[PDB]
C-alpha cells in the first residue's frame, strides 16, 4: 500500500508500491516488472546496508517516499 | 531391577542393574534372549568381584559431577586379578 | 598445529589449582603447537602463572604422565583479567575406565620398565608399556575440534 | 594547586582506554609471585606504579620516571614491555611539556 | 550425609546405598526392594547387635567417614526368627615375587 | 567369577558353537544357560592357550555365515512367487539374530577385530564386527544378487496399490526398509544403497506412470476436473508414500508426481486460467492455485492474469459511471473493488502477498486512469466529505470516511495533483467556514502526514497552522486593546507560498474610516508584539460589521471588506453609479464589479450601469456573517 | 469593519550551521531547561552559545576561513 | 538555464545561468548568493570535482540538475 | 514521568540522519550500525559513473565523537581500498575530517579543515571526490 521509488544510477526515480509486510525478494522482482531488471543482478542498497532477500522490508524501517539505491 | 552376579566360592553379589550395565560385557549378557537375572561365570573370585562391583557404585555415585573426585584405593596384591577381570568385563 | 598458543601479546593472569591426589604439572602449547613444560604443581599445590589471553595449555601426571581434567575440559583458554586477579583453573580427575585406572596403578606401583616383570599376559604387557603421549591426546583432541 | 590538577588529568589521560593498548602492563604493581620473577625484588629497590601514584609535579614526573626506569633497567631492550612503557613514556613527556 | 552399606549373609553380599539421617525402617525398605522379603521378616544387625527401626543410620554409628564409598560398611541379616552368621572372602593371591 | 584360559579342542568347541548359533538365528528356541554356555566357549576360545584362537574363530563365524546366506539365497529362488513374504520372514530371523550374535561375539569384536583392524600392502577387506559382517554379507549374499527381481516385484506391487489394490504394507514396507538397514555400521554414507538402487528405479517408474496418468486425465475430462482429480492423486499419492517408502524419498516422490502432473503440461493449465480468473469459477480458482503454488514458473502468470483483471473491472466499474455524482461514485467503485478483490484473495486464494500486490497495482493503474481526472475526482471527493454539505453524517461516520479515503489514496500515483487540487479545496473552506469539523480536517492531515512525509502534507499543514494562528493572534489582539476602534476585528493574514487564493490587491483602495482605525490599531500591536515577513492586505476576504440604520429594523452583518466600501459608498446618494461607486472606493474594476454583483444577489442593493440601496433587504437575524464570495 | 493588513515586512531564516536550527528558535543546548544570535566578519549568523564553543575548540568560522568577530 | 545548488548552512537556493557561464562565474554567482569567498567553494556533481577552469557543458549539466558545494580538501 | 534528557550530539546526529534521509545523496546511503548506538553509522559508497570505480560497492564506518559536532567522526571504509590517501586499516586521509587544530606545517588551511558547519552529507561528497581525484602531496 505504500509508495516508494527505486532510484537507478542513471536518476530514473521508478515509483513503486509495495506493502508494510512485504519481502526483499518481491520488492526486487518490481524493479523487473516494470524495469526490466532480472532478479538476480539486483542489489538494492537501503540506509548503508545490503538489502537482504529474506528479511522483510519492515526490518528496514522503509516509510513512504524512501529513496532505494539499486546498483547493477 | 537387581542383577544377582555371582562369584566362585559360591557368592551371590546383588547390585541395580542401572549400575551394574555400566559394563558393556553385563550389558551383553543381559540384551540377549531369554528374557536375558541371575548372571554366573567361571574365574572371578568373590575378592575381584566385590571391587568391580565397589567401582561400579563409585562411578555413579563419586564422579561426573562437581566434586574432588578421589582414587579409589586399589590394594597392590589386587591389582592383576582386577585388572584381568575388568579387562574381560570391559568394565 | 591446529592446536596452537594464540601470539596476541595480550597480557594474561591465571591461576592452575590441583585438586586431585597427583602431582600436575601444567602443560603450556607455544605458538606452533609444540607442548612446552612448565614446574611442576605438588598435590594440592597450586600458584600463579603468566601467560598471554588465548594461549592453549593442558595438564598431566608428574610421573606417568596420567590425564587430569582442568576446568572440566580437556583444555583451558585464559581470557584477559580484571583488576589484576588470577583466573581460576581447577584440575580434577576424569572418570576413568576401570581397566585404565587399574593399569594406572599398575603404572604407580611399578616402575615404567618394570612391567614385564608382572605375572600377566604379553598384551596387557603392552598395554602397561604405553605411557600416554602428549601428541596422541592432541591429535585426537584436534579430530574432536574438527568433527564436532 | 594548577600543577597537581595538571598532574591529575596527565594519568587520566594514560589511564584511559585511549592508550590502555600499552598502559596495560604498568596499571598495577607488578606481582612477584604471579610472574615469577625471584630476582625482580632485589633488581628493582623501588618499586612504583600508575595506581600508586594515582610537592609539585616535580614529584611525580620523578615517579614516572624512576617507574619507567625500573622496567627498563630490569627487561632486556627488545622487550614488548619496554616499547609498550617506551610508548607510554612518549605521551607522558609530551603531557608533562604540554 | 550419605552412608553406603554391604547387607551381607552367610558369605553372601549386597551392595546399596542410604542417608545418615534415614531411618532403620527405611533401610529395612530398602532391604525389602532387594531381598524382596518386607520389612517385617527382616532382622538386621551391626556388628552383631539387633537395629531398632526408629533409630536413624546415624544413631546406629553409620557416618559418611565410617561408611564411605569406597569402603562401605557391613550389616548384619536374619530373617523372622532365625541367628544371625557371617563369613568372609576369599583370601587374594600372592604377590608376584617381583614386586615384593 | 568369569572365563578361564583353556586349552579347546577348537573343531569340536566351533562345531557345537555352529549347530547352536545355527538354531538360534533360525529362531529356533534355545536356553539362556546354552547361550551364556556358548558365550563360555567364545571367551575360551579367545584367550586360548598356548595362543589364541580368536582369528581362526572369525574365519569359522565369516565362512558359517557366507554359508547361511547362500543357503537362504537357494531358498528364495526355490520359493518362486512367493519372494517378498519369503524374503521378509528371512530377514526378521537373520536381523533378530544378527543383533543377538552380534553381543554374543562382542568379546571377540573387542579383544580381536577392534585391535587389528586396519597395515597390509595388498587392499584385503577390512575386518568388520560380527553384526556389520553379517548384515553387509546379507547384502552381498541374497540383496544384489536378486536386486532386479526385489526391486521389479515390490514396483509392481506398489502399482497394484495405486491401481486401487491393497496389497501387504507391513511385508512392503519391511522388503523396503531392509534394503537401508544394511546401510547401518558404515560411517561412509547413511542411505547411498536405498538411493541409486531403489529410489532411482521407483522414482524412474513413477515419473512415467504418473505421466502416462496425467495424459489420461488431459484427454478424459475437463480443466476443472483435471485439476480436482490431479489433486485428489497427490493426496493419495502422499498416503502411499507413508505407507510403503523410507521417509527420505516422499518429498522426491511427490515432486516427481508435481512434476510429471502439472509442470510438463503447465501451458494448458496457463491457457486455461484465463478463462477460470475471468470467469471467477472460486473453487477452480483456488485448485488452480495450489498447484501451481508447486512450480515456480506458475504463481507469476496467475498474478499476471488476476491484475488484468482487476485492472479491467475497476477500469469499466468506473468508466461506466454517471457524471451526476461524479467523485463519490469514483471513490465508491474503486473501495468496492479492492474490498470484494481482497476478500476473494483472503478467501480463495489463501491470502497470498503476491496476489494482494497484484491487486495494488491494478487499482494503482485504475486510479490514476484518464483520457489528471482520476487524482480530480478523488480530492473532490474527499473535499465533499469535508464539507458542511456532507448533511446528516455523525463525526464518526466522516472518521471511517476519512479512512476509506487514505486507504484508495495511498495507491494515488499522481501525487502532485492531488495536492494541487486538495490545497485549494481546503483552502477555501477553512477561509470561508464551509469546513464541516476542524478536527477532522487535521485528523485527514495526520492521516495524510502519516502516509507521504510532511514534505508533502507542508501546504496544508501550514494552511491550517495559519487558520488557528490568525485566531489566535485575533484574540491576543483583543486582549491587548482590552489592556490598554467602534467595531470589532476579524482579518485575515496569510502566506503566499501555499495558499492558492493569495491574489493580493495593488490599487489604491480607500478602506472606511472604522476599518482604517482598526487597521491602524493591528497594526501598532503587531509591530511591538511580533516581526518578520511582510503581507499584503487581503481585503478581499476579511469581514467586518457593517450597520444598516436606514432599515426599518436593526441590523448588522460582518462583510467583506470591499463589500463594507461598496455599501458605505452609499452613504452619499440612494442612487450610486458604478463610475462613482469606484472612484470613491479605488478598488480594482474586477473587484468592484464582483461586489456590486455579489450585493445585488444579497437583496442588499438593486440594480455606466447605476444601483440603488435595497430598502427592502432583509435578513433572519439581526447580526449574521456574509460569506467571502471573492474567492 | 474587519479589514485586513499583515507581517509588517522586515529582512532569511540564517539557518545556524552549528546547531541547525532557526534563528528565532533557541540554539539547541539552550531548548533543553535568552540565546543571542551573534555575527560574524563574514555576516555569517550563529548562536551565542554554539559559537562560543566553536571558537573555543579552535578560532576559525565554520563556514568561512576567517576570524570570527561581532560588529 | 536554472540549476539548483545546495550550500553548507542547509538552505537551498537556484541559480539562473546559461551553458556558456563559466566554472569561475557559476562560483562567483555561488558566493554572491551565500557568503563564501571562492577559494573556499568546491562544486560536486555526480560524484566528480568541477574544475574551475570549465564550461557547464564540459559536464553536461542541464537545467533543474543539482550541485554540490563541501569545503577545500586535500591529502 | 520526565523524558530522558537527548544529549546534544545525539540530537545533532539525529538532526543529521532525518535530514540525509529527507534528501537522498547520490552516491552513497547512510544508516545505523546498531538502532541504539547513535555514534555507529553505515555508509554504502558507489562508484559514479565514467570513473574507474564504477559499479564498485565499498561499505564505509563512520563513528561520531561524543563531542559531535566539535570532532569530525571517524570515517575508514569497510571493502579493501587501494589509493594513496587511503590507509592499509582503511582510515581516510581528507583535511575536511581533520581536527581544527591550527597547523602550520600541515599546509592545510583552517577552512578546509574539520568545521561544526561540515555535515555527514559533505563529508561524503569530499571523500567521493578525493576518490577520483587523490592528493599525492601527502600520500598516506
Ligand atoms: C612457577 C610455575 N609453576 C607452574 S607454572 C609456573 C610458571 C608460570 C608462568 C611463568 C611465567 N610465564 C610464562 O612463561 C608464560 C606462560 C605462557 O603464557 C607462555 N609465557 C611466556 O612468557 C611466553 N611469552 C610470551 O608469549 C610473551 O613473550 C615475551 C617474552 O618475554 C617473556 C618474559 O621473558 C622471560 C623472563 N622475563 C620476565 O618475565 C621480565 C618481566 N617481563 C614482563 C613482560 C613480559 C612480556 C611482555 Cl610482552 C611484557 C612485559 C613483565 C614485567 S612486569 C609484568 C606484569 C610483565 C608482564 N617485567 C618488568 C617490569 N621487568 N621485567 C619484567 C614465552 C614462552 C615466549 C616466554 C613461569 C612459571
Ligand atoms: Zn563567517
Ligand atoms: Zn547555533
Ligand atoms: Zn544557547
Amino acid at each position: 500500500s505504500m509508495l516508494i521509488k527505486v532510484k537507478t544510477l542513471t536518476g530514473k526515480e521508478i515509483e513503486i508500491d509495495i506493502e508494510p509486510t512485504d519481502k526483499v525478494e518481491r520488492i526486487k522482482e518490481r524493479v523487473e516488472e516494470k524495469e526490466g531488471i532480472p532478479p538476480q543482478q539486483q542489489r538494492l542498497i537501503y540506509s548503508g546496508k545490503q538489502m537482504n532477500d529474506e528479511k522483510t522490508a519492515a526490518d528496514y524501517k522503509i516509510l513512504g517516499g524512501s529513496v532505494l539505491h539499486l546498483v547493477l | 531391577m537387581y542383577v544377582k552376579l555371582i562369584s566362585s566360592d559360591g557368592h551371590e553379589f546383588i547390585v541395580k542393574r542401572e549400575h551394574a550395565l555400566t559394563s558393556g560385557t553385563i550389558k551383553a549378557m543381559l540384551s540377549g534372549p531369554g528374557q536375558a537375572n541371575e548372571v554366573n561365570f567361571r574365574e572371578i573370585p568373590s575378592h575381584v568381584l566385590s571391587k568391580v562391583c565397589m567401582y561400579f557404585t563409585y562411578k555413579v555415585r563419586y564422579t561426573n559431577s562437581s566434586t574432588e573426585i578421589p582414587e579409589f584405593p586399589i590394594a597392590p596384591e589386587i591389582a592383576l586379578e582386577l585388572l584381568m577381570a575388568a579387562n574381560f568385563l570391559d568394565c | 598445529p591446529v592446536l596452537r598458543s594464540v601470539n596476541s601479546r595480550e597480557p594474561s593472569q591465571v591461576i592452575f589449582c590441583n585438586r586431585s591426589p597427583r602431582v600436575v604439572l601444567p602443560v603450556w602449547l607455544n605458538f606452533d603447537g609444540e607442548p612446552q613444560p612448565y614446574p611442576t604443581l605438588p598435590p594440592g599445590t597450586g600458584r600463579r602463572i603468566h601467560s598471554y589471553r588465548g594461549h592453549l595449555w593442558l595438564f598431566r601426571d608428574a610421573g606417568t604422565h596420567d590425564g587430569l581434567l582442568v576446568n572440566q575440559t580437556e583444555l583451558f583458554v585464559p581470557s584477559l583479567n580484571v583488576d589484576g586477579q588470577p583466573i581460576f583453573a581447577n584440575i580434577t580427575l576424569p572418570v576413568y575406565t576401570l581397566k585404565e585406572r587399574c593399569l594406572q596403578v599398575v603404572r604407580s606401583l611399578v616402575k615404567p620398565e618394570n612391567y614385564r616383570r608382572l605375572d600377566i599376559v604379553r598384551s596387557l604387557y603392552e598395554d602397561l608399556e604405553d605411557h600416554p603421549n602428549v601428541q596422541k591426546d592432541l591429535e585426537r583432541l584436534t579430530q574432536e575440534r574438527i568433527a564436532h | 594547586s594548577e600543577q597537581l590538577k595538571c598532574c591529575s588529568g596527565i594519568l587520566k589521560e594514560m589511564f584511559a582506554k585511549k592508550h590502555a593498548a600499552y598502559a596495560w602492563p604498568f596499571y598495577k604493581p607488578v606481582d612477584v609471585e604471579a610472574l615469577g620473577l625471584h630476582d625482580y625484588c632485589d633488581i628493582i629497590k623501588h618499586p612504583m606504579d600508575m595506581s600508586t601514584i594515582k610537592r609539585d609535579a616535580q614529584e611525580f614526573g620523578a615517579d614516572v620516571r624512576l617507574m619507567f626506569s625500573n622496567c627498563y633497567k630490569y627487561n632486556p631492550p627488545d622487550h614488548e614491555v619496554v616499547a609498550m612503557a617506551r610508548k607510554l613514556q612518549d605521551v607522558f613527556e609530551m603531557r608533562f611539556a604540554k | 550425609m550419605d552412608v553406603f552399606l554391604m547387607i551381607r549373609r552367610h558369605k553372601t553380599t549386597i551392595f546399596t546405598d542410604a542417608k545418615e539421617s534415614s531411618t532403620v525402617f527405611e533401610l529395612k525398605r530398602i532391604v525389602e526392594g532387594i531381598l524382596k522379603r518386607p520389612p517385617d521378616e527382616q532382622r538386621l544387625y551391626k556388628d552383631d547387635q539387633l537395629l531398632d527401626d526408629g533409630k536413624t543410620l546415624g544413631e546406629c554409628g553409620f557416618t559418611s567417614q565410617t561408611a564411605r564409598p569406597q569402603a562401605p560398611a557391613t550389616v548384619g541379616l536374619a530373617f523372622r526368627f532365625e541367628a544371625l552368621c557371617i563369613e568372609p572372602f576369599s583370601s587374594p593371591p600372592e604377590l608376584p615375587d617381583v614386586m615384593k | 567369577m568369569s572365563l578361564k584360559p583353556r586349552v579347546v579342542d577348537f573343531d569340536e568347541t566351533w562345531n557345537k558353537l555352529l549347530t547352536t548359533i545355527k538354531a538360534v538365528v533360525m529362531l529356533e528356541y534355545v536356553e539362556r544357560a546354552t547361550w551364556n554356555d556358548r558365550f563360555s566357549d567364545i571367551y575360551a576360545l579367545c584367550v586360548a592357550y598356548p595362543e589364541p584362537l580368536g582369528e581362526r574363530l572369525y574365519t569359522e563365524t565369516k565362512i558359517f555365515l557366507e554359508n547361511h546366506v547362500r543357503h537362504l539365497h537357494k531358498r528364495v529362488l526355490e520359493s518362486e512367487e512367493q519372494v517378498l513374504v519369503m524374503y521378509h520372514r528371512y530377514w526378521e530371523e537373520y536381523s533378530k539374530g544378527a543383533d543377538y550374535m552380534d553381543c554374543l561375539y562382542r568379546y571377540l569384536n573387542t579383544q580381536f577385530i577392534k585391535k587389528n583392524k586396519l597395515g597390509g600392502v595388498d587392499m584385503n577387506e577390512p575386518l568388520m564386527e560380527i553384526g556389520e559382517l553379517a548384515l553387509d554379507m546379507w547384502r552381498k549374499l541374497m540383496v544384489e544378487p536378486l536386486q532386479a527381481i526385489l526391486i521389479r516385484m515390490l514396483l509392481r506391487e506398489i502399482k497394484n496399490d495405486r491401481g486401487g489394490e491393497d496389497p501387504n504394507q507391513k511385508v512392503i514396507h519391511g522388503v523396503i526398509n531392509s534394503f537401508v538397514h544394511v546401510e547401518q555400521y558404515k560411517k561412509k554414507f547413511p542411505l547411498k544403497f536405498y538411493q541409486e538402487i531403489f529410489e532411482s528405479p521407483f522414482l524412474t517408474e513413477t515419473g512415467e506412470y504418473y505421466k502416462q496418468e496425467a495424459s489420461n486425465l488431459l484427454q478424459e475430462s475437463n480443466c476443472s476436473q483435471y485439476m480436482e482429480k490431479v489433486l485428489g492423486r497427490l493426496k493419495d499419492e502422499e498416503i502411499r508414500c507413508r505407507k510403503y517408502l523410507h521417509p527420505s524419498s516422499y518429498t522426491k516422490v511427490i515432486h516427481e508426481c508435481q512434476q510429471r502432473m502439472v509442470a510438463d503440461h503447465l501451458q494448458f493449465l496457463h491457457a486455461e486460467c484465463h478463462n477460470i480468473i475471468r470467469q471467477e469459477k472460486k473453487n477452480d480458482m483456488a485448485n488452480m492455485y495450489v498447484l501451481l503454488r508447486a512450480v515456480s514458473t506458475g504463481l507469476p502468470h496467475m498474478i499476471q492474469e488476476l491484475q488484468n483483471h482487476i485492472h479491467d473491472e475497476g477500469l469499466r466499474a468506473t468508466s461506466n459511471l454517471t457524471q451526476e455524482n461524479m467523485p463519490t461514485l469514483f471513490v465508491e467503485s474503486v473501495l468496492e473493488v479492492h474490498g470484494k478483490f481482497v476478500q476473494l484473495i483472503n478467501t480463495v486464494l489463501n491470502g497470498d502477498q503476491h496476489f494482494m500486490s497484484a491487486l495494488d497495482k491494478a487499482l494503482t493503474s485504475v486510479v490514476n486512469y484518464r483520457e489528471c481526472k482520476a487524482p480530480e475526482l478523488l480530492a473532490k471527493y474527499c473535499d465533499n466529505l469535508l464539507k458542511k454539505s456532507a448533511k446528516g453524517m455523525t463525526e464518526n461516520e466522516v472518521e471511517d470516511r476519512l479512512t476509506s479515503f487514505i486507504t484508495v489514496f495511498k495507491y494515488i500515483d499522481d501525487k502532485d495533483v492531488f495536492q494541487k487540487f486538495y490545497a485549494r479545496m481546503l483552502a477555501k473552506r477553512l477561509i470561508h467556514g464551509l469546513s464541516m469539523s476542524m478536527d477532522s480536517e487535521e485528523a485527514m492531515i495526520n492521516k495524510l502526514k502519516q502516509a507521504c512525509g510532511y514534505e508533502f502534507t507542508s501546504k496544508l499543514h501550514r494552511m491550517y497552522t495559519d487558520m488557528s494562528v490568525s485566531a489566535d493572534l485575533n484574540n491576543k489582539f483583543n486582549n491587548f486593546i482590552k489592556n490598554q476602534l467602534g467595531i470589532s476585528f476579524q482579518i485575515y493574514v496569510l502566506q503566499a507560498g501555499a495558499w492558492p487564493l493569495t491574489q493580493a490587491p495593488s490599487s489604491t483602495f480607500a478602506i472606511p474610516q472604522e476599518l482604517e482605525k482598526s487597521v491602524q490599531m493591528f497594526e501598532l500591536f503587531y509591530s511591538q508584539h511580533f516581526s518578520g515577513r511582510k503581507l499584503t492586505w487581503l481585503h478581499y476576504l476579511c469581514t467586518g460589521e457593517v450597520k444598516m440604520n436606514y432599515l426599518g429594523k436593526p441590523y448588522v452583518a460582518m462583510v467583506t471588506t470591499y463589500q463594507m466600501a461598496v455599501l458605505l459608498a452609499f452613504n452619499n446618494s440612494e442612487t450610486v453609479s458604478y463610475k462613482e461607486l469606484q472612484d470613491s472606493t479605488q478598488m480594482n474594476e474586477k473587484e468592484l464589479t464582483k461586489t456590486i454583483k455579489s450585493l445585488l444577489d444579497v437583496k442588499m442593493i438593486n440594480h455606466e450601469s447605476s444601483f440603488s440601496l435595497n430598502m427592502n433587504f432583509s435578513s433572519k437575524r439581526t447580526k449574521f456573517k456574509i460569506t467571502t464570495s471573492m474567492q | 469593519w474587519n479589514a485586513v493588513a499583515l507581517w509588517a515586512w522586515d529582512i532569511v531564516v540564517d539557518n545556524c550551521a552549528i546547531c541547525r536550527n532557526h534563528i528565532m528558535d533557541l540554539c539547541i543546548e539552550c531548548q533543553a531547561n535568552e540565546c543571542t544570535v551573534a555575527w560574524g566578519v563574514c555576516n555569517h549568523a550563529f548562536h551565542f552559545h554554539c559559537i562560543s564553543r566553536w571558537l573555543k575548540t579552535r578560532q576559525v568560522c565554520p563556514l568561512d576561513n576567517r576570524e570570527w568577530e561581532f560588529q | 538555464m536554472q540549476i539548483f545548488v545546495k550550500t553548507l548552512t542547509g538552505k537551498t537556493i537556484t541559480l539562473e545561468v546559461e551553458p556558456s557561464d563559466t566554472i569561475e562565474n557559476v562560483k562567483a554567482k555561488i558566493q554572491d548568493k551565500e557568503g563564501i569567498p571562492p577559494d573556499q567553494q568546491r562544486l560536486i556533481f555526480a560524484g566528480k570535482q568541477l574544475e574551475d577552469g570549465r564550461t557547464l557543458s564540459d559536464y553536461n549539466i542541464q537545467k533543474e540538475s543539482t550541485l554540490h558545494l563541501v569545503l577545500r580538501l586535500r591529502g | 514521568m520526565a523524558r530522558p534528557l537527548v544529549p546534544s550530539s545525539q540530537k545533532a546526529l539525529l538532526l543529521e540522519l532525518k535530514g540525509l534521509q529527507e534528501e537522498p545523496v547520490e552516491g552513497f546511503r547512510v544508516t545505523l550500525v546498531d538502532e541504539g548506538d547513535l555514534y555507529n553509522w553505515e555508509v554504502a559508497i558507489f562508484g559514479p559513473p565514467n570513473t574507474y570505480y564504477e559499479g564498485g560497492y565499498f561499505k564505509a564506518r563512520l563513528k561520531f565523537p561524543i563531542d559531535y559536532p566539535y570532532s569530525p567522526p571517524a570515517f575508514r571504509f569497510l571493502t579493501k581500498m587501494w589509493h594513496p590517501n587511503i590507509y592499509e586499516t582503511g582510515d581516510v586521509c581528507i583535511s575536511i575530517l581533520h581536527p581544527p587544530v591550527d597547523d602550520p606545517q600541515s599546509g592545510e588551511l583552517p577552512s578546509e579543515r574539520w568545521n561544526p558547519t561540515q555535515n555527514v552529507r559533505t563529508i561524503l561528497l569530499s571523500v567521493i571526490s578525493l576518490l577520483n581525484e587523490p592528493n599525492t602531496f601527502s600520500p598516506a
